[PDB]
């Protein structure tokens, strides 16, 4: 999900571009600027919602000691899903 | 004014001075000392090369990380000098050559090239542009090389009004061609000159000087629109020179006399060769040419640069055309020239 | 638990001293070889 | 618990006098470095056909480096700083703030390839195990200025690397 | 034309000569040099590739910055590389020469030998293996073969 | 004996091999550092 | 050509290690210690990392030490074969430099095997070592043994009998046994010149007291003894590599401390002590107590020597190192008086001198 | 502590509440340490925290969405021995061990706090309290912790002058400054005159006032106004703070005219209320009955 | 205590006291203070004039035997009057021991030269001179051996800064490698770790 | 990879790219952080 | 305040130790600019020792002028070998520095340093 500025160079998901009266886009002149295309916010925002059925859920990352520290999610709130701070996975009490 | 070109640092080699200079034909002999100069302040320097890069590979070292760009660029595309001049806020022209190749005659790298320049760099908005003409340049003279450097003068100024022109009158340093063109003749006979060469002044310019004298001019605000005329502290007669030259490399100096008419078909002879010529008619017409006085342009002493005399300099450009006896002469041990 | 080990009865043995052929004929029979081959190309 | 070497005194008998004195004469072990340097003329030379063939590797090599992610897109840097204070070399600078969905991510992640002693300190510091370094070890360049990374090369070469880096950890982590 | 074609050859001629027969001279500092006496090993053998030691640096082509540069180091390693004959070439090797690796920092250490010497190919590492070091002669050689001298003489 | 009488002040500024811009520009600063408020030690 | 006087200008590779070592905590000065001698460079981490844990009063686990003396003796064989083979190519014979490299390259395989990297492991830390061996080294480790003995075997026979080898190394560089105490000289040459003194059996560490080994002896204190020397060393140090094998425990490799070394990785995702002990370990480091010591190994150049000063804090206030480069480069101005080119040369081949660990 | 962990079990997790854009609140991570409710009950003297619920389920909260605002509610981070408490505009953005401390004068308001100055590679990160017994004595106003992000935005970078439209625009240092000289050198007397602002040092002052006097105009003047009837600002006493800041803690009866001290000198205030908490000090007010 | 904690040699410990004990009573004209750390290690900490009796009895009495000097350091610490402290290590190969000798100077002090004892302290003391500026009287030949040619300043000073003043870069107008006040593209970032809790109780200073 | 291919998901590159130093797609180093001061742009309207 | 000497008692005999020095170094400058090839003049030469030497008048201290003394003469013996290069002879001029500001406004121009 890339987008590009006005003047063609295109922008990192930081949302660094440079303007164009800056003189240091003269580094970019007959070579590219390397930008990375996958941007990781719209790629964790596709992810399903878990649905589960305690108060408190636990989160690694998946596969265990290669993921995150193990972290506990409280579920009280019914208005808004339970993120992990790691991973950004959300999950979901179905009550 | 943008917040990345306000200086920054205290002028060293990581510092930031606010200038971003794009420098044509810097792979010369005049563009080694002005890259040099330029990069120590910290300034971010655009070098478009026609050569190899190997022939860059001595500007490499010469600046910080980052602040040397290099890119190809041909003098008959004004889309590649576009594209280099898009960016800088300072353009300085250094092209030239002393002879006319088979493709590139004096009228294309001193009238085509310089007016394209200045075109594209008043057309992208560029402040402050720099043109290197020569000091003798005369539309009556009788070489083609200050007929056409006169010429392209007048069109810079004609095309560029607020063009900076400096005017020098001859270099001379390690890597010049005025110097060791006297004390390399010495292989071919005894020194010939027209009219035993006392009837011609010269006042030769140090090349630290006039790299001094053009930084100053890109930071001066008030540089914009003069003509300088950058010039010796000192004039010698060209018969004297040659003698002083010869004493200091410590040479046999048996000069005789020549014909106008003879040197030129001697400077016909040099220039038939495929490589660069030793020598040429242009050449000979210029080094036979006296210097003109133009007191009413400014000069290096305008410009806060003080003048160093040939003396001091001399034995630094010429030691390396001595032999083992006198390698280690010190400085004092030659008589000086005699000035007018 | 699964590590690095030797084997149950340990490695085999390994060498550390020297073993130099120490080849060749006695001097003997250098010198009988060199003194036939001059009386040979003499005659 | 000791020994000495050479002190081996010669022996005085006549025959091995002789012996010496042929050995002198005729030159044996000169041509005893002779056979053993003919007998290793007509051996297998140890050249691998680089770059057709490789030298033998491990799967703890510390080569290149590269930014992992988790298995869903989401990166697994969080800009926790513990790279960039153990860093023995200080080639790590690290800016971060939180961004638009208020997960603490970076803006800012260099490493500096020319200050970097390859020590491979950042890779066993790191909680999430988000900066790897990879088992690549030819990327020579022609310029100073293109070893020095920032956050999208480093990403770059993740997603490049992530199908090898992934196998090397699976077959390596239980040892760390 | 006829021109244009045989200073193509002629370049094609040169270069391959010259990048099959690059002989660096003997220089080391530290632990990358008995790297790169490893890549003179018999596993790798760079002799293969007509690489051969010529300690003389009149005799050399290619100089291996090997090392840390230190402050009185450098005068010695400039007047090296002066004395080597046109055409020469540099190759960095480790972290110290390419930016000073571990002892940027230090008081009496050249940060990077390109302030020193324009450097050609850069090789990364500390040591850089000596596959890596082979990487980066190679990738000179390929450097070598892409230059147009004598084209850009007959362009210009 | 083998002891000088010595009076004058004493300095090595000479000897430190700092220059003179690091020297009479700069200014010390001497304090005890105030406690991080983020902890009690 | 006769010599008058040597005067060795050295600090062209003076880094000023001993300064960014204050100026950094512990774990971060460790690998420092690998680029002092960049052929030794193991035995540089277990004399860094004996000084550290004695300054703690702290002490490895069992396969640890094992461990750091098997990979201690392959870095003196490594040393060994440099030693050896460099003096070779100055005196003019080739061959053994190539023949031998090989074999180095064997145990660059065998670090990077363990380690990751070929030269500077980083390997042996404070508190044991980093990580376990991989399944399948100590096999490998043992073939090697098996053949490096017929390897130093034809190296030896190209060397020791050769008449021109011998001419260059009888009489050349002779040092009397006094000089050799008086100038600082330790290891190869005071056991060349008779003195019958080596590290590993009068001050011992870690498990050098329970592996049994001979020490060679010369009897002229030349070129040639210290050569004899040397090879004998690495026979003997393919003899500890065997007794190393054959012995070798099981269990951990890391300290139990974990306020010193850091926890698994398995722990530091699952518990909060270990998750805020990595993080203390891995930011601010662990306080070594205050306090001044001196400890020396026998690295394969001799007295290798660490004096530490420690302040409290996590950061060292002093770090100085003697290595015997240091000494035996002051010594060679003595030692070759009255000699010629070829002879100033032998002598500075049969100093194994590696500048990193003399210039700092 | 201990080096390694015998728990085995689950651990709990508290939902986590709202109290204001200022503090970011997370509170897994609190261990009930009750400084949150003592800070709030004895020297903010808002009473908006509590602890409710029994047990290991009690928790540290306001019980419903309220917004603790009060002018001295970042102390509660400074005080928070976890990170339960943090500072939202400071979230993920520097690490303790990397910031450089300088301590300096705050210039907010005029108690005159003394401060630490915690910035990152020639960047403001963050601002502390500094321990000084006689103003401040661990604690700052909130202004005076969250002012820098304004401190760094809007600023003036270049000199500008009024080109031949009207417009500023940006010149160099030299022209700017020979402007302002020829228009000085063409006035004299009671032709030119200065005001100060409200963040202005001595130093500033003291040469504005030499160079006026130089071209002899003694007409200087501050924003604030300040009666000169009698002796004014001859003698020291009738324009100072008299006593001391810490000179109420030994007084018993004070009287305060005209005066919010809760939102001019809130350390002022907050002593005042210290007083009135231990040494029973009697407060009286003429004016509007402000809280 | 067994597996993590390192075992300590009480023999080493009582025998190393005793031979404080008489050298401090057979040179009372120098020694000062006798110390023996907690592992095994002996300090004698002397006067600067006795540098040269104390070495010479050290490598030349019969129950002593000091044959070997080690290494010879220099430690800098700027809060005493007397800011350099000269550490002197050496070794008996006879008794099989390690002593430690101390010593202090200032800037201005000069130490007597001991390569009257030991050979290697020529260039021990050379390194020295270089590194902080302690002069050595009497010395054969002092100079300095591991700093540039034109070096100014002695570099391990503690208030010497970490880069130092100048730096060396290749300039092409005087085609020479000139020196030029230091400009770091990035600044080395001090770190400040260290903990505001007391970790050691037993080496607690008393208040004042 | 035949017998044991890796672990594939949807980040991976598709396309292997060589050493690409010395080419125009080689890469260039840039900050990847936004402006740090933000600068008081003057009005633009007259001032009388 | 009784301290141990260097080498001089007193002030005269250091005096007389930087009079000798300064004769020797005025001795050398000559053969410096000759076996060094340099391009200054003899005259510059003398004029930078001169310099140097007067950079330390103020210094009225027997011990530390017997340290300068003994620095000097360690300087005049790297000299006197060819142990330093052209580069460490001409680093006591600073051709390669640009000049710095030095009056008020100048320094105020080029930047916050004082
Ligand atoms: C007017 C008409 C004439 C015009 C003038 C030109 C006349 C001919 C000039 C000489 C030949 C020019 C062409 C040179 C080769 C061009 C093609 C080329 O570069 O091929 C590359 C190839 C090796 O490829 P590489 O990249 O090295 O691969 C690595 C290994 N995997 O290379 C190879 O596989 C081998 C290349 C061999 C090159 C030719 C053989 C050497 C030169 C012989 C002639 C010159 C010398 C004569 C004797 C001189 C005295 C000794
Ligand atoms: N004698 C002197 O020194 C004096 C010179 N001048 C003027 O100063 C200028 C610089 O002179 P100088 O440096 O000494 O001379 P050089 O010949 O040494 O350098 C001239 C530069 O121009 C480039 N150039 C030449 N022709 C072309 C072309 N057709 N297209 C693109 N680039 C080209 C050259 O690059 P490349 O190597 O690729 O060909 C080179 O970098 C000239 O204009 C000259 O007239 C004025 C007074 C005195
Ligand atoms: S490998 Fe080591 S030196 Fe390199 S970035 Fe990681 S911690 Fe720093
Ligand atoms: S240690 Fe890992 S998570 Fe922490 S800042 Fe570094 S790369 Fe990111
Ligand atoms: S880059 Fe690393 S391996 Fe190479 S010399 Fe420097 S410290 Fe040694
Ligand atoms: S100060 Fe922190 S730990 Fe204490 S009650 Fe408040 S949130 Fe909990
Ligand atoms: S840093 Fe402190 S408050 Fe934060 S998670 Fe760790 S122990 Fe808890
Ligand atoms: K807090
Ligand atoms: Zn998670």
């Amino acid at each position: 999900g890339v987008r590009t500025s006005p003047t063609g160079e295109k922008v990192t998901h930081t949302g660094q571009v440079y303007d164009d009266e800056d003189y240091r886009r003269v580094r970019f002149v007959g070579r590219q600027k390397e930008v990375n295309e996958n941007f990781a916010i719209d790629l964790i925002a596709e992810q399903p919602v878990s649905q589960v059925g305690s108060r408190v859920i636990s989160c690694d990352g998946g596969g265990g000691a290669l993921g995150h520290p193990r972290v506990y999610i409280n579920l009280d709130k019914e208005t808004k899903t339970g993120t992990c701070g790691y991973c950004g996975l959300q999950f979901r009490q179905q009550h | 004014l943008h917040h990345a070109v306000i200086p920054h640092g205290k002028g060293g080699r990581s510092s930031v001075s606010g200038i971003v200079a794009t420098v044509f034909g810097a792979t010369g002999f005049l563009g080694r000392y002005l890259v040099n100069h330029l990069g120590r302040m910290g300034s971010q320097v655009i070098v478009p090369y026609r050569c190899e890069p190997y022939d860059t590979m001595h500007l490499r070292p010469m600046g910080d990380l980052g602040q040397i760009i290099f890119m190809d660029w041909n003098g008959r595309d004004k889309d590649s000098i576009r594209r280099a001049v898009e960016h800088s806020n300072v353009v300085i022209n250094l092209v030239g050559r002393e002879w006319e190749t088979k493709n590139f005659d004096f009228e294309d790298v001193f009238v085509k090239i310089p007016q394209a320049i200045a075109q594209v760099s008043k057309e992208a908005g560029v402040e402050k542009f720099i043109h290197i003409s020569h000091l003798n340049a005369d539309i009556k003279s009788s070489s083609k090389y200050l007929r056409n450097k006169a010429v392209g003068e007048k069109e810079v100024r004609e095309t560029f009004p607020e063009a900076t022109i400096i005017k020098p009158a001859d270099i001379f340093g390690r890597e010049d061609r005025f110097l060791n063109y006297f004390a390399n003749i010495r292989w071919f006979g005894g020194v010939p000159l027209i009219s035993l060469g006392k009837k011609t002044v010269k006042q030769p310019v140090y090349i630290v000087d006039v790299t001094k004298g053009i930084i100053n001019a890109i930071k001066d605000p008030d540089a914009r629109g003069k003509t300088f005329a950058f010039v010796g502290p000192n004039r010698y007669l060209l018969f004297d020179l040659v003698q002083y030259v010869f004493a200091v490399a410590h040479r046999p100096f048996l000069p005789y006399p020549m014909p106008h008419f003879a040197y030129r078909w001697i400077g016909r002879l040099f220039e038939i060769s495929p490589f660069e010529p030793w020598t040429t008619r242009d050449k000979v017409e210029r080094i036979h040419t006296t210097d003109r006085t133009l007191p009413h342009l400014p000069g290096l002493e305008d410009l806060g640069v003080q003048a160093t005399p040939l003396e001091l300099k001399a034995i630094e450009v010429l030691r390396r055309h001595r032999t083992y006896r006198w390698l280690s002469s010190e400085i004092e041990d030659v008589q000086p020239a005699k000035t007018v | 638990v699964k590590q690095d080990m030797p084997p149950v009865g340990g490695y085999g043995p390994i060498d550390y001293k020297r073993n130099l052929p120490r080849r060749g004929l006695s001097g003997y029979s250098m010198f009988a070889v060199g003194i036939g081959a001059l009386l040979f190309g003499y005659w | 618990t000791y020994k000495y070497v050479n002190l081996r005194e010669p022996s005085m008998d006549m025959k091995s006098v002789t012996d010496r004195a042929a050995q002198t004469l005729l030159w044996t072990e000169l041509i005893r470095g002779l056979g053993m340097t003919l007998s290793y003329l007509f051996r297998e030379p140890a050249t691998i056909n680089y770059p057709f063939e490789k030298g033998p590797l491990s799967p703890r090599f510390r080569g290149e480096h590269a930014l992992r992610r988790y298995p869903s897109g989401e990166e697994r840097c969080i800009a926790c700083k513990l790279c960039e204070a153990v860093c023995p070399a200080q080639a790590i600078t690290i800016e971060a703030e939180p961004r638009a969905d208020g997960s603490r991510r970076t803006t800012r992640y260099d490493i500096d390839m020319t200050k970097c002693i390859y020590c491979g300190f950042c890779q066993e510091a790191c909680p999430v195990d988000a900066i790897v370094e990879g088992p690549n070890f030819e990327f020579s360049t022609e310029t100073h200025e293109e070893l020095l990374y920032n956050k999208e090369k480093l990403l770059n070469n993740g997603d490049k690397w992530e199908a090898e880096i992934a196998a090397n950890i699976q077959a390596d982590y239980l040892y760390r | 034309s006829r021109g244009e074609y045989v200073v193509a050859k002629l370049d094609d001629l040169i270069n391959w000569a010259r990048r099959s027969s690059l002989w660096p001279m003997t220089f080391g500092l530290a632990c990358c040099a008995v790297e790169m006496m490893h890549m003179a090993a018999p596993r790798y053998d760079m002799d293969r590739f007509g690489v051969v030691f010529r300690a003389s640096p009149r005799q050399s082509d290619v100089m291996i910055v090997a090392g840390t540069l230190t402050n009185k180091m450098a005068p010695a390693l400039r007047k090296v590389y002066d004395q080597m004959p046109e055409p020469r070439y540099v190759v960095s090797m480790g972290s110290c020469a390419n930016g000073g690796g571990y002892y940027h920092y230090s008081y009496s250490v050249v940060r990077g030998c390109d302030r020193i010497v324009p450097v050609d190919i850069y090789v990364p590492g500390c040591p850089p293996t000596a596959e890596a070091l082979l990487y980066g002669i190679l990738q000179l050689q390929k450097k070598i073969k892409r230059e147009k001298r004598l084209r850009i003489w007959y362009r210009r | 004996t083998q002891l000088i009488t010595v009076d004058e002040k004493l300095d090595i500024t000479t000897l430190t091999g700092v220059p003179e811009e690091h020297i009479k520009t700069r200014k010390a600063r001497i304090f005890v550092p105030a406690r991080n408020n983020m902890q009690s030690g | 050509e006769m010599v008058r006087k040597c005067d060795p200008h050295i600090g062209l590779l003076h880094r000023g290690t001993e300064k960014l070592i204050e100026y950094k905590t512990y774990l971060q000065a460790l690998p420092y210690f690998d680029r002092l001698d960049y052929v030794s460079m193991m035995c540089n981490e277990q004399a860094y990392s004996l000084a550290v844990e004695k300054l703690l009063n702290i002490q490895p686990p069992p396969r640890a030490q094992w461990i750091r003396v098997l990979f201690g003796e392959i870095t003196r064989l490594l040393n060994h074969i440099m030693a050896v083979t460099t003096h070779a190519l100055d005196i003019g014979a080739m061959t053994p430099f190539f023949w031998m490299f090989e074999e180095r390259e064997k145990m660059f395989e065998f670090y990077e095997r363990v380690s990751g990297a070929r030269m500077h492991a980083a390997y042996v830390r404070p508190g044991g070592v980093h990580q376990d061996l991989p399944l399948g080294l100590m096999d490998d480790i043992y073939e090697f043994s098996k053949n490096f003995s017929l390897r130093i075997d034809e190296l030896e026979e190209m060397l020791t009998n050769n008449r021109i080898w011998r001419n260059r190394t009888v009489d050349i560089g002779v040092v009397t046994a006094e000089d050799a105490l008086n100038y600082g000289f330790s290891g190869v040459m005071l056991r060349g010149s008779g003195i019958q003194w080596d590290l590993r059996k009068t001050q011992p560490y870690d498990v050098y007291d329970q592996v049994e080994f001979d020490v060679p002896i010369g009897s002229r204190g030349d070129c040639y003894d210290r050569y004899l020397c040397r090879v004998e060393e690495m026979r003997q140090s393919i003899r500890i590599i065997s007794q190393c094998l054959n012995k070798m425990p099981p269990g951990e490799i890391k300290v139990d401390d974990a306020k010193v070394s850091p926890p698994k990785r398995a722990e530091m995702k699952t518990s909060m002590e270990s998750l805020i002990h990595h993080f203390k370990l891995y930011t601010e480091g662990y306080q070594v107590p205050p306090g001044a010591t001196y400890t020396a190994i026998e690295a394969p150049k001799g007295e290798f020597g660490v004096y530490l000063v420690s302040d409290g804090s996590s950061r060292p206030y002093r770090c100085k190192i003697k290595a015997p480069g240091f000494a035996h480069l002051a010594g060679l101005d003595k030692m070759s008086k009255g000699h010629m080119l070829a002879d100033v040369v032998a002598i500075i081949g049969t100093q194994d001198i590696v500048f990193g660990e003399v210039d700092r | 502590g201990s080096d390694r962990s015998r728990f085995l079990e689950g651990k709990r997790a508290v939902e986590d509440k709202n109290i204001g854009p200022l503090v970011k609140t997370i509170m897994t991570r609190c261990i009930q340490c009750t400084r949150c409710i003592r800070f709030a009950s004895e020297i903010a003297g808002v009473d908006d925290l509590g602890t409710t619920g029994r047990g290991n389920d009690m928790q540290v909260g306001t019980y419903i969405e309220k917004m603790f605002m009060s002018e001295l509610s970042g102390n509660i981070i400074d005080i928070c021995p976890v990170g339960a408490l943090t500072s939202k505009p400071y979230a993920f953005t520097a690490r303790p061990w990397e910031t450089r401390k300088t301590e300096s004068i705050d210039v907010m308001d005029a108690v005159g706090s003394n401060i630490v100055v915690s910035t990152r590679t020639g960047e403001v990160m963050r601002i502390l309290p500094r321990m000084h017994e006689d103003i401040n004595e661990e604690w700052i106003s909130d202004k005076t912790r969250f002012a820098y992000d304004g401190l760094k935005r809007q600023r003036l970078t270049e000199p500008m002058v009024r080109n031949e439209k009207g417009l500023l625009t940006h010149t160099t240092w030299e022209d700017a400054l020979s402007r302002v000289a020829g228009m000085l050198q063409s006035c004299q007397g009671n032709d030119v005159a200065a005001i100060a602002g409200g963040l202005v040092d001595a130093e500033a002052l003291i040469a504005l006032k030499d160079l006026l006097n130089r071209v002899d105009s003694d007409t200087l003047c501050t924003e604030e106004v300040f009666p000169t009837a009698g002796a004014g600002t001859d003698l020291r006493s009738n324009y100072l703070l008299n006593t001391t800041i810490a000179g109420v803690e030994e007084a018993d009866v004070v009287l305060l005219v005209g005066t919010n001290p809760r939102f001019e000198a809130p350390l002022f205030n907050a002593r005042i209320r210290k007083s009135w908490l231990h040494n029973d000090l009697k407060v009286a007010l003429i004016g509007s009955p402000v809280d | 205590t067994r597996p993590t904690v390192r075992p300590r040699n009480d023999v080493a410990h009582k025998q190393l006291s005793a031979f404080g004990e008489y050298v401090a009573e057979i040179l009372p004209k120098y020694v000062q203070q006798v110390q023996v750390s907690c592992f095994s290690e002996l300090e004698i900490c002397i006067h600067p004039d006795g540098v040269i009796p104390v070495l010479t009895f050290l490598r030349d009495h019969s129950n002593a035997q000091f044959k070997s000097l080690a290494d010879l350091t220099a430690v800098d610490i700027p809060t005493r009057q007397n800011r350099f402290e000269i550490v002197y290590n050496l070794l008996s190969l006879r008794f099989n021991s390690r002593i430690r000798v101390k010593t202090y100077t200032d800037e201005l002090t000069p130490v007597e030269s001991s390569v009257s004892v030991y050979k290697a302290a020529n260039w021990y003391e050379r390194e020295i001179w270089d590194m902080f500026g302690v002069f050595f009287a009497n010395h054969p030949d002092l100079r300095r051996i591991l700093t540039d040619y034109g070096f100014e300043g002695h570099p391990f000073r503690k208030d010497f800064p970490l880069s130092g003043y100048v730096e060396l870069r290749y300039d092409d107008e005087v085609k020479r490698v000139v020196a030029e006040p230091v400009e770091l593209a990035q600044e080395f970032r001090k770190f400040d770790l260290n903990s505001p809790w007391e970790a050691f109780p037993a080496y607690r200073q008393p208040p004042e | 990879p035949t017998v044991k291919p890796p672990t594939a998901r949807k980040f991976i590159w598709t396309n292997h790219k060589f050493n690409l130093s010395g080419t125009p797609q080689q890469y260039v180093p840039y900050s990847t952080t936004r402006k740090k001061i933000q600068e008081w742009v003057p009005p633009s309207t007259p001032y009388k | 305040t009784s301290v141990k000497p260097i080498f001089s008692r007193d002030m005269n005999e250091a005096k007389r130790r930087v009079r000798e020095l300064y004769r020797a170094w005025y001795r050398e400058v000559p053969n410096t600019v000759h076996l060094f090839q340099l391009d200054i003049s003899v005259k510059q030469g003398r004029d930078k020792v001169r310099e140097m030497f007067k950079k330390n008048a103020h210094v009225t201290d027997p011990r530390v002028v017997d340290l300068l003394v003994i620095k000097g003469k360690m300087e005049l013996e790297e000299t006197i070998n060819v142990w330093k290069q052209r580069t460490h002879v001409m680093r006591f001029f600073h051709e390669t520095e640009a000049p710095r500001p030095k009056d008020f406004l100048s320094k105020f121009y080029v930047g916050h340093d004082p």
